[PDB]
């Protein structure tokens, strides 16, 4: 629902699976 | 109209939203009083199509920060970032021609000033001279003007009201970068929408509110 | 060279697939034998643009049988296949002129001679007349003509040896519509993948091999 | 990971995401 229903958590997603190792992008939860 | 409409839930359901947005401008211009449905396919197409190019942004952004080569990174961003402005772009002329214009009902226009805050904020999130700065305001200006019709026309558990909220004290924190005033909003707006709890839309978004706070109470 | 490489390494993390696409496109024209990492970065990059299309076409195929309006639908799907077409087109002369030609090991070859089957079969997956016919007879032809090398010159475990088998069993079954055929080369695959199972890549596809059965076993 | 790597998760996920009542269109696994 987080990362269907906001950009932070979809960005989250993605970082994660790509392994992306770089750090923490800060970011809110914005409808 | 009822084919764009169709069309455009084709596009939603085939997921190729850019197709969605033109489906929908087409509904816009074709027109009286855009209905709940369209007015919500509308956003949701220009939510998807804008939302895929922040989030290509961020992580973009994100990997030029670390590296610090860069160039060619910064190159690509310039290449998204000008689409962003596009949509923007888009979705506000609009906004300004048919949408706001012609809004009969708190919802409506609390819904489309929301929308015309959003987008501006958005065009704040990378803009960095004059245009940042006109934005931020723009943000402001766009957000308030629909604060002054929610926590007046609307439940302080509408969505709406809620959605406003939550998105206006983003803004705050995060364009206007002071934290204070944005906790507030976002307490005050949280709060007032418990006083009165005795769903599913507005539950979800008074969530996002609390996860925002914690969030920005712990740096 | 190393631009388009890393240039394309930012498509894929920013997900800008068709993006990417080109970068490699770039890479390939730009070139010797094409390294490990950049054939599996030009795959990928083709693997998702044309699987966002699959996908859009399946849910639209979907909907359009439904209601049997499906006049539009229909219309949609048209536009959506002619990409198709397209990438698949497109991977495909450059698997005859530059890739193929140059191969000069089994995973190589197995590989493309892979790929080469995969993109025929996907043009397989939509062509109704001459092209749907001259594509399963290519996907046939391109998948056989890999089995020789990889059942020989690749251990019954390596993932190659495994990924043609398994698409391979999909051809059969899905395109040529024939479940015995398949099955075989499905189990006989898989066995001969245990008898020596004495990691990651290749168990997760003797996983798919297995729920293709039980699944073509069940209809 | 098969919603990650193969059309059929992915088409699976959506499908059901999207409340598409449609029925099941029939599909293998395939890399
Ligand atoms: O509250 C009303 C809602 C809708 O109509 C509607 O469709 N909603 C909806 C459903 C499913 C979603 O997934 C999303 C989403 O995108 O989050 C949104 C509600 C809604 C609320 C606030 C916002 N907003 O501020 O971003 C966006 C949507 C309302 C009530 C009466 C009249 C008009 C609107
Ligand atoms: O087995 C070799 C692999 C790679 O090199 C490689 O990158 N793999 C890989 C990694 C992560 C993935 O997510 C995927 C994926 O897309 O599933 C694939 C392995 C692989 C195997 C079979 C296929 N295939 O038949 O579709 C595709 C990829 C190999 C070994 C030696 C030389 C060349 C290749």
């Amino acid at each position: 629902r987080r990362e269907l229903h906001t950009l932070k958590g979809h960005v989250e997603a993605v970082v994660k699976l790509k392994g992306l190792d770089i750090e923490t992008i800060q970011q809110s939860y914005d409808i | 109209r009822e084919e764009n409409v169709y069309m455009a839930k084709l596009a939603e359901q085939a997921e190729r939203y850019e197709e969605m947005v033109e489906f929908m401008e087409k509904v816009s211009n074709s027109l009286e009083e855009l209905t709940v449905e369209e007015r919500n396919l509308l956003s949701v197409a220009y939510k998807n199509v804008i939302g895929a190019r922040r989030a290509s942004w961020r992580i973009i952004s994100s990997i030029e920060q670390k590296e610090e080569h860069v160039n060619s990174i910064r190159e690509y961003r310039s290449k998204i970032e000008n689409e962003l402005s596009k949509i923007c772009d888009g979705i506000l002329k609009l906004l300004d021609a048919k949408l706001i214009p012609s809004a009969a009902s708190g919802d409506s226009k609390v819904f489309y000033l929301k929308m015309k805050g959003d987008y501006h904020r958005y065009l704040a999130e990378f803009k960095t001279g004059a245009e940042r700065k006109e934005a931020a305001e723009s943000t402001l200006t766009a957000y308030k003007a629909a604060q002054d019709i929610a926590t007046t026309e609307l439940a302080p558990t509408h969505p709406i009201r809620l959605g406003l909220a939550l998105n206006f004290s983003v803004f705050y924190y995060e364009i206007l970068n002071s934290p204070d005033r944005a906790c507030n909003l976002a307490k005050q707006a949280f709060d007032e929408a418990i006083a009165e709890l005795d769903y599913k839309d507005s539950t979800l978004i008074m969530q996002l509110l609390r996860d925002n706070l914690t969030l920005w109470t712990s740096d």
